[PDB]
């Protein structure tokens, strides 16, 4: 155990840390600025296809 | 006694402060000004001079 | 929030992975299980508190201001309409700040969005900002009297040289 | 609280021999190649007296120097030459002045 | 899919028209290098149990060492060139509590004095780059850098490439490295191999989409890098310390990643990096088990054949060593062969190629050094053998870096989006004469080794030019520069 | 780690007596005082010690080991030996 | 120094520079005895210039060509590590001042801590009675009677007595 | 002829001065130096209001240029502050 | 460089009474031992080699100057030599940039910070 | 056995340090940091635009924040 | 100050009026009180301007700098009684009395409304610090050191009365900074150069230049008992800030002849820094570090046009903070050696090894290290005189590297080897010498957290 030395450790400072970022995006008008899709054919998330 | 070396000498702030509004109540020049701060019509300009 | 035109950028556009291949990947077994260990510790505590910080409200308003004069008024030697005019005047360039940061992150939207390409497109930040930057140290910016903050008078005497010696001096327009 | 011969003075031929060693022993009868004649040149505001330069210098370098501690570490009595410069140099090695970098960065 | 972020968290302090809050980068290098620089640190400290075993002020080296980690992986994930300066610094001010871990020893805390006097000069040319950003580019972050690219980059880039030089050990600064190594073992073992010599270089890979324009730039650098290499070889020789004959074989590796600028090629050179890091850290820490073993000599002298009941660390040492000759098909092959190789299409000084490709022979001659020297010959050293290989702390240690080791260019590199286009033309008399480069450095060295110890008897001469064991550097500037400024220059115009 | 105590040197000091071929080993173990067995017999003596031992044998070291067992008296102060 | 010992300085070093540049044990081991009848020239002779020469003629190599970068023994004026051992570095009394519950430990330590104390308390009575003796002005080295004539409480009573021991 | 005063340590503690209540300059020092400044003080500049009126124009910054964008209206004008109502003296 | 250092030399029988000079040192080191070695000190040693060393390098320099030499009116050629070829230097620089400034234009638009 | 007694100058004076600097710290320092939890939950500040708040404006207390 | 110095002109008849031994713990205790006080009704908004009151007070409007002004009499006491207490009572407490009277006219000053106000203000001060340097101070050299202490700074401030009072019959009155609206310009003459150059070389005094600064090292090499008043000292020298009051308007256009002070200013500043690695002295050592990056700040105001008036609101109060804490580092390691000459230092770091984490971040603060209060304005002088011209970041860049060297230079003398005597020097670092030894960097990288107030307008 194995029980609790590691779920003080890592698994207590995930949900406080999310909390500050799903609490973020909605204030701040640039949250995550995540680049184009890099999509080489035409798909389904699309409608149209490429050759 | 009841000790006037001690606290006695703080409470001279207020002592002080108690004097720190007889400058302000004499400075009761201008109430028409237009920074907004006007005066228009209301008891809020007029008060806390 | 905030309000979209004052922070446009082009929709998403995310495509599909397409695995294509019977070999086992590992994820379909990450977004599968990592995704109820979060909901569960922030977002019913979020609810939790949602219900709790709607019991009661309070308020804050707007500060308007308020603008009789703006320029030539008054007379030479004076105080009292001097004092205004550098209110006026002064709040009139703390505004002109922290317009140019919106219009410089807005470049900044169209660079970490594109990436690859990133400099022949996007078709105004290219051009724009250098059409607020460059239309802002004339006339806006006391170079280099700005130290002295050049209240009311030298901010109107550089643009007593934008017309005098400006477009009047160049024998002859 | 000392007074006498209590620094250096408006040296250095006011009865030299009578400087080193009535006090300042940094000679010990006034031959000892460290008599306070070493006042450079004077004039300038160098050492007077001076119990201070030419004497045999260019490293305390802390050497094996067991007879006292006497190297730089552990306080020999009174023979100050010069300081300040010495907690970081050294000695002589083997090769010599030969400016081959030169003509190795030739 | 890549979605490469930015983050937007909490201000700073705010001026006139720029304003910096903080904000990251996730481009290339931080999906890269963070898992490979923790698990060099994840494999490192248990030999620092081992080796740190007997001393009552454990716990302090624990914990300055995760702090030079924070400063060592802030500059990575840094997108705002105030965030890279606060990581220039902070690597530096860690090293003085390094080298000066132990106390008095004139020489080392002297080394302590030396090693921050050389980081200052690549202090002064990166502020130099800094407020040229600021007179014209409006702010200093890397985004709008990147957004245009100026047209005169020729004044700030010099002051780049001069704060590459304060750390990643060109020429003119090189006795930084040798004086650096006066510490205990895995703390240079740390400073010297994946630590405080790649972020030297690295500043300069994340200013690519800039450095190919501006032609004097280009010539400098692959001409400096030149220069490192040889006059490493050349001090190397004769020299009597197992910890220093590594020191100098680093260089000569920062000699190749110096010229990979100067060629456009930034994510091969970058590669090189990506596998240079598993070597020496485990390198020293597998030599540091060998002076603990005798406890004090740590020279070349004195050491024996490989086998005095020594199976596996010897073992260990010619996984590394054959990969130091020039790897074969070894552990950095793909990052080393792709670079000489992409030598054949330039346009350099040509004197370049008659100065890098020279040098692999030299970095091969290094591996059987101490081969021949303490794995080869009769066993003699003094008595009281007291050697001992067992404790499983050290057997984890070695165990998990050898098998990450082998694997190192071979898993990374085989799944990779691919950036530039390769040679794919390597013709007659000009393809692979570099690995035959290393082969007559196996057939020198035996003539050599073995003459000095078996000949008919070539008896000691006193006549010798030995101004190449020594270099020749040392010898003078740390006796003059600190004489004149320090001394005349002061006194004169001091009270 | 491995410590030490006296008995080691009082092997290696008389060892070293039967080591030197010109030294028969039938003279005195601790006090043959050397002169009954200029120079390479008050170094060479101990010029076995220097490829041994060899902390570098200081000046003093010389005129003192005459008795040889006054060698082997100062070591332990050197080498700070047991109790 | 003395012209006879002037010998015996250089003759050990003669080898120990040697032996840095070697790479057997015997082959080092075959240049001692050949060194030897370079050494057994002059085997006894007048101490007159002629025991001069052969010593102004080892000014050259022997300085000349010497050591490149030789053994220099760890433990000692120069090499590495010589000095490293500094982090405890021996601080003997630094344990004046306790305020104790820290002097708690080691009860019977300083019992007699005290106890050597009144040998260093009472050695004047007989140390500085022989102090005024023993130095006959001003002159040489001051180390008193060895056994102090009666019994000598060190002379170098304590702070060389209970010297730093190394770890 | 010369008498001083040496480290006052007779085996006790010490703070500043002697034992007893010279003993209170510890807490006197220790409670109102820090954990009254150092905290409270410290709170009170943390949330402290609006730095020279700056908090309105973030906000006031964020509404009137999407006014300029708008209709019609120029964006960093430098238009000499309401023309024609100088008289510009030439010469 | 910095030096030979003349490191060995002649003797046999070169000033034979010249020896002793260890005798002023050593008469002074048993008045070093005697006072380093009491049952009661409490306090550093006098050690007036360094009384002397700073007190007449820090002050009773001033007394012992004289300008009767050029060699000490030399420090003009150190003080105000350099002092006036900054200014040199900068009274030739700015006015050069300021004429390119008012003449001419070389500055990129976007300069609002400077 | 190898067994020796290590010598520390001290450890009192050090120890004793560093304890009232702990404490007192924590005297008011983890007590007033409840009031900057509960003050986050149950006070918050609505929400914009502007309000007309009549036709005299309202007093100070114009700040969104709870204790500001 | 509405009541500020109301309170504190109270505490005056509290220490005489006292009992015994209880004056040093009652003196302490009244005196932190006051220090919210100032922290409360200070620090609002704050555009252009707050007039405080009436015509004493304009409330340290555009630059605070009033916070650090009162952090030191609640810090000195605790301070000054390691080597005080050997005399009688009565004469202790006026001791008390005169560094209390120091901060009053100093509370008054900074603010001060005025100008016929400010220069009585100016001056107010050199009575009580030249007191402290005649009784109770070191060995002898005192005397003069006094008298250097004097006819430097009554030498050059003696022309602004002719200066002031000649702008007071001529345009207006100074009265009011804020009625300095209408200001003439100042054209070049040979009677404007004058009128420039008293205005000027009076506030060259105080922060010193590459001329006339001799004075200042000896009033920190023969200084009071430890540390007491040098510490007061250190906001004496940084207290010139009237310049940037002054010379923001009333003849702000001759820049023609500000190549001199430039120029001296700035080959002064190199050298000062190497004229130290061969000193002595350890309050010495401090001392012509004091020089070299407060000569930094003078460079940053004449040349005008900020991002120079940013960092240099903050390169005041960075050795104000730092200096200070360095002289307490050399107050104590006095005590108990009881000469001040550093060489003799040997053998440290092993018996106080508590205080060796104090050195390093004390001389951490001067390498600086970026995320700091020191570092965050270097930047911006960097940012201004760049601007100027490409040559200036030549000499000023190598101040930041022999500074490098030169607080290294001090680091490593602690570090040695057997100590060779000190049978005193055994206490281990009292509660006193740490707890004293604290507070400094304690609000310094706390101001690092959100560092907005220390700005000026600017
Ligand atoms: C037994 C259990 C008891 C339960 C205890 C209660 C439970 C814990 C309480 C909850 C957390 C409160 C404690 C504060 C830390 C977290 C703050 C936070 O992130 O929330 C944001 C929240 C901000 O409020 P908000 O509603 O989000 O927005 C208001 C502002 O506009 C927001 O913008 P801003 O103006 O605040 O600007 C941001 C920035 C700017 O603030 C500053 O830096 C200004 C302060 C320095 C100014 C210069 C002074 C120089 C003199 O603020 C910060 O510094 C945040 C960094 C963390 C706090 C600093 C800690 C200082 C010590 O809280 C604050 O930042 C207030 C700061 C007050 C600091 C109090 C520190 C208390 C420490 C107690 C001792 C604990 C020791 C534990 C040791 C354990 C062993 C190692
Ligand atoms: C040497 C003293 C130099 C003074 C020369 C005379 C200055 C003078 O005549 O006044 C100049 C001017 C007023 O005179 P004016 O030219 O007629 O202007 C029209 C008003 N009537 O305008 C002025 O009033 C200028 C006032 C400032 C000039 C007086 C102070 C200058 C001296 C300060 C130099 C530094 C101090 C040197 C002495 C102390 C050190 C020993």
């Amino acid at each position: 155990r194995h029980s609790i030395f590691a779920f003080t450790h890592v698994l207590i400072p995930v949900w406080i840390i999310h909390y500050y970022l799903k609490y973020h995006v909605t204030t701040k008008p640039y949250t995550i600025v995540e680049k184009k899709p890099r999509i080489f054919p035409g798909d389904t998330i699309l409608e149209t296809g490429e050759v | 006694r009841d000790h006037w070396v001690h606290v006695l000498v703080p409470m001279g702030f207020v002592f002080g402060y108690y004097l720190d509004r007889k400058n302000d109540e004499k400075l009761t020049a201008f109430r028409n000004k237009s920074l907004l701060y006007k005066r228009e019509l209301k008891p809020n300009e007029e008060v806390t001079w | 929030s905030w309000d979209k035109d004052v922070y446009p950028e082009p929709p998403r556009r995310t495509p599909a992975p397409s695995p294509q291949t019977s070999l086992p990947n590992p994820i379909t077994y990450l977004t599968k299980a990592f995704d109820l260990l979060v909901d569960r510790p922030v977002t019913l505590v979020r609810e939790f508190i949602e219900r709790q910080h709607a019991k009661n409200k309070y308020y804050y308003y707007h500060r308007e201001f308020r603008r009789v004069p703006d320029i030539t008024e008054c007379q030479e030697k004076d105080v009292l309409c001097m004092f205004e005019a550098e209110m006026q005047w002064r709040r009139d360039y703390k505004v002109d700040q922290e317009i140019v940061n919106i219009i410089q992150e807005r470049l900044k939207a169209c660079q970490q969005r594109e990436g690859e390409s990133h400099r022949q497109n996007c078709a105004k930040e290219l051009e724009q900002f250098t059409q607020v930057v460059k239309a802002y140290q004339d006339r806006y910016h006391d170079l280099g009297a700005h130290y002295s903050a050049r209240k009311c008078l030298a901010k109107q005497k550089q643009r007593m040289l934008a017309e005098r010696k400006a477009a009047k001096e160049a024998a002859a327009a | 609280a000392s007074h006498i011969t209590k620094d250096m003075l408006p040296g250095p031929y006011p009865k030299t021999p009578e400087e080193r060693a009535a006090a300042a022993k940094k000679y010990n009868m006034r031959v000892e190649d460290y008599e306070p004649y070493p006042d450079d040149g004077t004039g300038y505001g160098d050492y007077p007296k001076l119990p201070d330069r030419s004497q045999q210098e260019r490293d305390p370098w802390y050497d094996w120097d067991h007879p006292d501690l006497r190297l730089n570490w552990g306080e020999p009595m009174h023979w100050d030459l010069d300081m300040y410069i010495r907690n970081r140099v050294d000695t002589s090695p083997t090769p010599v002045n030969w400016n081959l970098m030169c003509k190795h960065l030739f | 899919s890549g979605q490469e972020l930015i983050i937007s968290n909490w201000h700073w302090l705010t001026i006139q028209t720029l304003k910096l809050s903080l904000s990251f980068k996730m481009d290339y290098f931080s999906m890269m290098f963070i898992p490979v620089a923790l698990f060099v640190t994840w494999s490192i400290m248990e030999f620092s149990m081992w080796y740190m075993y007997s001393d009552p002020n454990i716990n302090k080296f624990f914990k300055y060492l995760l702090l030079f980690l924070i400063t060592m992986l802030i500059l990575v994930t840094a997108n705002n060139l105030f965030q890279l300066f606060i990581g220039w610094e902070g690597v530096g001010i860690m090293s003085f509590l390094l080298i000066g871990w132990w106390y008095g020893r004139a020489d080392a805390n002297t080394a302590a004095l030396q090693a921050i006097l050389y980081n200052r000069i690549g202090d002064i040319g990166f502020i130099l780059a800094m407020a040229w950003f600021l007179t014209n580019l409006n702010t200093w972050d890397l985004q709008q850098i990147f957004m245009l690219n100026p047209s005169d980059s020729n004044m700030p880039l010099i002051g780049l490439a001069l704060a590459a030089t304060g750390k990643s050990a060109q020429f003119g600064l090189h006795p930084w490295l040798p004086s650096a190594m006066e510490g205990p073992t895995p703390v240079s073992a740390l400073l010297h191999s994946s630590t405080m010599v790649v972020a030297g270089i690295f500043l300069l890979i994340r200013f690519y989409p800039l450095t190919e324009n501006n032609k004097y730039i280009q010539s400098i650098t692959l001409c400096l890098g030149a220069i490192t290499t040889l006059f490493t070889a050349m001090c190397a020789l004769t020299q009597n310390d197992i910890k220093k004959i590594i020191a100098f074989s680093t260089s000569s590796q920062l000699g190749l990643m110096m010229v990979t600028i100067g060629i456009n090629q930034p994510y091969l050179a970058f590669l090189h990096i990506c596998t240079h890091a598993f070597f020496k850290a485990m390198l020293f820490m597998c030599s540091g088990s060998i002076i603990h073993s005798l406890n004090d000599e740590q020279d070349i002298r004195k050491m024996g054949g490989l086998f005095k009941a020594m199976p596996f660390t010897t073992t260990a040492l010619i996984v590394g060593s054959l990969a130091l000759t020039g790897m074969p098909f070894l552990t950095g092959f793909y990052s080393k062969d792709l670079i000489i190789e992409a030598a054949n299409t330039s346009y350099t000084n040509a004197w370049a190629l008659l100065m890098t490709l020279i040098a692999t022979s030299f970095t091969a001659i290094y591996s059987t050094r101490i081969i021949f020297f303490a794995l080869l010959g009769q066993p003699r050293f003094p008595t009281l053998v007291n050697i001992n290989e067992n404790n499983p702390l050290l057997i984890n240690s070695i165990k998990r870096l050898l098998i990450g080791s082998l694997f190192a260019g071979y898993i990374i590199s085989n799944n990779i989006p691919p950036t530039t286009i390769p040679q794919m033309t390597m013709p007659y008399y000009l393809k692979t004469t570099a690995l035959i480069v290393t082969i007559l450095g196996f057939i020198l060295a035996l003539e050599i080794s073995n003459m000095t110890k078996n000949l008919k008897y070539h008896y000691p001469s006193n006549a010798f030019k030995f101004s190449t064991l020594l270099g020749y550097f040392p010898t003078i500037m740390h006796r003059l520069a600190p004489y004149m400024n320090l001394s005349m220059s002061q006194k004169s115009a001091s009270s | 780690a491995p410590p030490l105590t006296l008995e080691g040197i009082k092997d290696r000091v008389l060892y070293v007596l039967k080591l030197y071929d010109k030294i028969d080993p039938e003279k005195l173990s601790v006090n043959s005082h050397f002169m009954k067995d200029d120079s390479l017999d008050q170094v060479e003596i101990i010029m076995a010690m220097e490829d041994e031992f060899g902390f570098e044998i200081p000046d003093i070291d010389a005129e003192k080991l005459m008795c040889p067992q006054e060698i082997v008296d100062y070591i332990a102060d050197k080498k700070d030996v047991y109790e | 120094l003395t012209h006879q010992q002037k010998v015996l300085r250089l003759y050990k070093r003669a080898l120990r520079h040697l032996e840095s540049w070697c790479i057997h044990r015997d082959k080092y081991r075959y240049f001692a005895c050949l060194l030897r009848a370079r050494f057994d020239e002059h085997k006894n002779e007048k101490d007159m210039v002629k025991a001069t020469q052969l010593l102004r003629e080892a000014e050259e190599e022997f300085w000349h060509g010497q050591h490149p970068q030789p053994y220099i023994f760890p433990e000692s004026p120069g090499g590495t590590s010589y000095e490293r051992y500094e982090c405890y570095k021996v601080p003997e009394w630094c344990l004046d001042d306790w305020h104790p519950s820290e002097k708690a430990m080691y009860p019977d330590y300083f019992a007699k801590r005290e106890q050597w104390k009144k040998l260093r308390r009472e050695s004047w009575e007989r140390e500085v009675k022989q102090l005024q003796e023993e130095t006959p002005v001003g002159g040489p080295r001051t180390e008193a009677l060895p056994p102090a004539r009666k019994q000598g409480d060190l002379p170098p009573l304590w702070w060389h007595i209970v010297t730093r021991p190394r770890e | 002829e010369d008498e001083n005063l040496y480290e006052k340590n007779p085996d006790s503690h010490g703070y500043d001065k002697d034992p007893a209540v010279d003993i209170w300059n510890m807490r006197v020092v220790f409670f109102f130096g820090f954990s009254i400044v150092l905290v409270l003080g410290s709170t009170f500049v943390a949330y402290l209001p609006d730095y020279r009126m700056q908090e309105w124009a973030r906000r006031e910054a964020e509404r009137l240029v999407k006014y300029r964008e708008a209709h019609g209206l120029p964006i960093m004008e430098s238009n000499c502050f309401d023309p024609s109502k100088i008289q510009l003296p030439e010469d | 460089t910095t030096l030979d250092p003349a490191e060995y030399d002649i003797s046999s029988e070169t000033r034979k009474a010249q020896a002793e000079r260890l005798a002023i040192r050593s008469r002074l080191k048993r008045e070093y031992q005697l006072q380093y070695y009491d049952p009661s000190r409490r306090g550093v040693i006098e050690d007036p080699a360094l009384v002397r060393w700073t007190y007449a390098r820090s002050a009773n320099i001033y007394p012992n100057f004289r300008p009767n030499t050029k060699t000490s009116l030399l420090g003009a050629l150190f003080g105000i030599g350099p002092l006036v070829f900054w200014y040199y230097v900068f009274k030739t620089d700015r006015d050069r940039k300021e004429k390119l400034i008012q003449e001419g234009k070389l500055d990129r638009t976007f300069n609002i910070s400077y | 056995g190898k067994r020796l007694f290590i010598i520390k100058p001290s450890g009192f004076y050090d120890k004793r340090f560093l304890k009232l600097l702990r404490f007192y710290i924590l005297l008011t320092g983890i007590p007033v940091a409840i009031g900057i939890t509960l003050i986050n939950v149950f006070i918050g500040e609505a929400e914009l635009a502007e309000i007309p708040e009549g036709y005299v404006p309202e007093h100070w207390e114009y700040f969104k924040h709870p204790i500001s | 100050m509405l009541k500020y110095i109301i309170p504190t002109i109270m505490l005056m008849p509290l220490t005489w009026l006292s009992k015994n031994n209880m004056i040093w713990v009652n003196s302490t205790a009244h005196s932190l009180l006051i220090s919210f006080t100032s922290l409360l009704l200070m620090n609002q908004f704050g555009d252009n301007s707050l007039n405080f009151s009436l015509l004493f007070f304009s409330d340290s409007l555009s630059t605070p700098l009033l916070i650090l002004t009162m952090w030191l009499l609640p810090l000195m006491l605790m301070a000054s009684q390691h080597h005080l207490s050997k005399e009688n009572l009565t004469r202790k407490k006026l001791f008390i009395t005169m560094l209390i009277s120091l901060q009053l006219f100093l509370i008054m000053t900074f603010t001060a409304m005025e100008l016929i106000l400010f220069y009585i203000l100016f001056e107010a001060t050199l009575v009580p610090t030249l007191i402290i340097i005649t009784r109770w101070g070191n060995q002898t050299e005192r005397l003069n050191a006094g008298l250097y202490f004097l006819f430097y700074t009554l030498a050059g401030s003696l022309p602004l009365l002719v200066a002031l009072i000649y702008i007071q019959n001529t345009v207006g009155s100074l009265n009011f900074l804020m009625l300095q609206y209408w200001v003439q310009p100042v054209h070049n003459s040979w009677s404007n150069v004058f009128m420039w150059l008293a205005c000027m070389m009076a506030f060259m005094v105080k922060m010193p230049l590459y001329g006339l600064h001799l004075w200042l090292p000896k009033a920190h090499v023969e200084a009071p008992i430890a540390g007491s008043m040098v510490l007061a000292a250190v906001l004496l020298k940084l207290g010139g800030y009237g310049m940037l009051r002054i010379t923001l308007i009333l003849n702000p256009m001759t820049d023609f002849m500000a190549y001199p002070f430039i120029m001296l200013s700035l080959w002064g500043m190199i050298m000062t820094s190497s004229i130290c690695l061969r000193q002595t002295d350890l309050k010495s050592l401090i001392a012509y570090s004091s020089v070299s990056h407060m000569a930094l700040v003078i460079v940053a105001i004449l040349i005008q046009t900020p991002w120079s008036y940013m960092g240099a609101t903050a390169l005041m109060i960075a050795h104000g903070l730092t200096s200070s804490m360095l002289f307490c580092l050399a107050n104590s390691n006095y005590e108990r050696i009881h000469s001040r000459t550093m060489i003799l230092a040997r053998g440290l770091q092993t018996l106080l090894p508590l205080m060796a984490t104090w050195w390093l971040l004390a001389s951490l603060t001067n390498l600086a290290l970026p995320p700091t209060i020191n570092l965050i304005g270097e930047l911006f002088v960097v940012m201004s005189t760049f601007s100027w011209s490409n040559i200036t970041i030549i000499l000023m860049g190598v101040n930041m590297v022999i500074t490098a060297l030169y607080s290294l230079y001090m680091l490593i003398m602690t570090q040695r080897g057997k100590y060779t005597y000190h049978i005193n020097n055994i206490s281990p670092s009292f509660t006193r010498e740490n707890a004293l030894m604290s507070l400094h960097i304690l609000p310094l990288l706390l101001l690092t957290l959100n560092p907005k107030i220390i700005l000026g307008p600017l």
